């Protein structure tokens, strides 16, 4: 899984976002219900108009997730724990959304980290994400 | 792929501003990099055996550039994608035998590429309209399969 | 699709035999059972908490008949296949949003049920036929997309 | 992952496959080949023709690591070990091919084991391929 210079990388880059995680967050989500517009039907009771507050405060939810999942690196399994039962069993979401959400995570990151977002921490954080999605639909199988 | 005037404007204003030549290569250094099992493909440009070693690796660079210019390629055959890579389509097909799914990520890094780029100029529309095509090219250059 | 006059023999002539009523539901009903995710998107069918179930639910082998159907039409428009799904296009992209990967999914499911059913008589040049169609089939249903 | 239903439903099914593991691995092998071209080019040494004895070879080879995966379903990492270098390190696969053998594999499964190939016992064999899978590509990510 993710080696020392990943764990490295993802800490580094998460410091860089910072207080920003939030926001960062909320960017994403907006970013992947406009690209990807099948992960709509997952937020129907959503106002999912620009400047949301759902989306907003969800942003926080999801960034806040993201950074306990670093926080226990070590033990994203046991940690994120919770988001995986939410997710895999009680709102079934489909695996491959859990790819969009990455991608549209990591666009916004180069957006707005542009020094620290060099090749090497690109796959660390890809390889990083990819671990989260799996944790999360580790209940699948 | 359809694309609105809005689509279209927002595409186009931003692709003018792009970078032919570094752009290019960077694409696809990154895709080596991030998803190591393309290398196999690139065998012969020698060492990309770290970042450093194929982000610099002039081979890439310079094949990085036709890739850029195949989608330029596309955007004005956004009508006809299909003729517009029914020649690259075999090649990467029935030739090379790339997996679509590769074509895909391709597109996905571009879009990483543009957004490191631009920053805060690549809005959330902007990425969905240039998902849009990258969604085409993709398909289009997988047409010699299905 | 293609398709050469031996991967047509091999698919129509397994296809004659298939039984319309039983492996239509089949194939639904696996889906939804190996891919959870798959029931959000039937709800209104009751009681899919458990295989038995839904492999009992009659709403299931119900609709999984239309879904037979839907691959019968398209072994008769091979060459259409764009033409045939364009309704079912429509229907499944803009109306439900299902995503492509889960149409490749039932595809599949399609093929093991076949296996299963037919055992040593689905020799792998028959899968490589029917995966060939299963992929044009999913490819044109996905169409209203790209 | 593989809950205690899916675990015994994986050992009760490749109980079944028994003695026949080894042509059941080289007839999946096989099926793939056809209905998925573009793996091939993983196996330019090998003479895939039918009865190919390379291809029967390495069916066996297949099935033998699928029944030690089996037989230390709780520690697969640990006992996969060596085969997730040689795949994602040394050999490079793309991860997508995983997929392909799977489905090849439950369609060989299926094809012999009418009885037993029930759809809980399909869910449960697809969890474990998943498995097997997410561990032959742990060096990825
Ligand atoms: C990077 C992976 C993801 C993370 C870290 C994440 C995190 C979370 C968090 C923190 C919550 C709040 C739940 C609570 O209040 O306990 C949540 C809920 C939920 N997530 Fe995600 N999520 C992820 C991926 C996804 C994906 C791919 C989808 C589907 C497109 C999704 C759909 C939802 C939905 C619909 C809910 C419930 C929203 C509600 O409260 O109404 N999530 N997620
Ligand atoms: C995403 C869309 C892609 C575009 C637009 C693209 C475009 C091209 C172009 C313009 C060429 C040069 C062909 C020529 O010389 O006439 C080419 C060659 C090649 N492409 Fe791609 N490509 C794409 C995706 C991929 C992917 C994902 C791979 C997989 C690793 C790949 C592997 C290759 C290889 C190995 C060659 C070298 C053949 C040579 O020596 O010219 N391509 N591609
Ligand atoms: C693999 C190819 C597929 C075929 C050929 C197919 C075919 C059909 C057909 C024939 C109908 C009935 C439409 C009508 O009444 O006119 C339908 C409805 C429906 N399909 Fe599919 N389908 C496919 C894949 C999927 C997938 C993967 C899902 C995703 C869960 C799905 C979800 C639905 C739903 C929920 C309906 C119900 C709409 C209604 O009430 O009629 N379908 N499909
Ligand atoms: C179900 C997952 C898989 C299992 C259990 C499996 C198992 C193995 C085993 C036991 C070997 C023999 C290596 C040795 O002698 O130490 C091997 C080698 C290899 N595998 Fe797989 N494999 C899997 C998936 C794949 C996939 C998806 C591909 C690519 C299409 C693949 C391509 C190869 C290649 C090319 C080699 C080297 C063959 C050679 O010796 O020339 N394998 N695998």
């Amino acid at each position: 899984v993710l080696s020392p210079a990943d764990k490295t990388n993802v800490k580094a880059a998460w410091g860089k976002v910072g207080a920003h995680a939030g926001e960062y967050g909320a960017e994403a989500l907006e970013r992947m219900f406009l690209s990807f517009p099948t992960t709509k039907t997952y937020f129907p009771h959503f106002d999912l108009s620009h400047g949301s507050a759902q989306v907003k405060g969800h942003g926080k939810k999801v960034a806040d997730a993201l950074t306990n999942a670093v926080a226990h690196v070590d033990d994203m399994p046991n940690a994120l724990s919770a988001l995986s039962d939410l997710h895999a069993h009680k709102l079934r979401v489909d695996p491959w959304n859990f790819k969009l959400l990455s991608h549209c995570l990591l666009v916004t990151l180069a957006a707005h980290l542009p020094a620290e977002f060099t090749p090497a921490v690109h796959a660390s954080l890809d390889k990083f994400l990819a671990s989260v999605s799996t944790v999360l639909t580790s209940k699948y199988r | 792929v359809h694309l609105t005037p809005e689509e279209k404007s927002a595409v186009t204003a931003l692709w003018g501003k792009v970078n032919v030549d570094e752009v290019g290569g960077e694409a696809l250094g990154r895709l080596l990099v991030v998803y190591p099992w393309t290398q196999r493909f690139f065998e012969s440009f020698g060492d990309l055996s770290t970042p450093d070693a194929v982000m610099g690796n002039p081979k890439v660079k310079a094949h990085g550039k036709k890739v850029l210019g195949a989608f330029s390629d596309g955007l004005a055959h956004l009508d006809n994608l299909k003729g517009t890579f029914a020649t690259l389509s075999e090649l990467h097909c029935d030739k090379l035998h790339v997996d679509p799914e590769n074509f895909r990520l391709l597109g996905n890094v571009l879009v990483c590429v543009l957004a490191h780029h631009f920053g805060k100029e690549f809005t959330p529309p902007v990425q969905a309209a240039y998902q849009k095509v990258v969604a085409g090219v993709a398909n289009a250059l997988a047409h010699k399969y299905h």
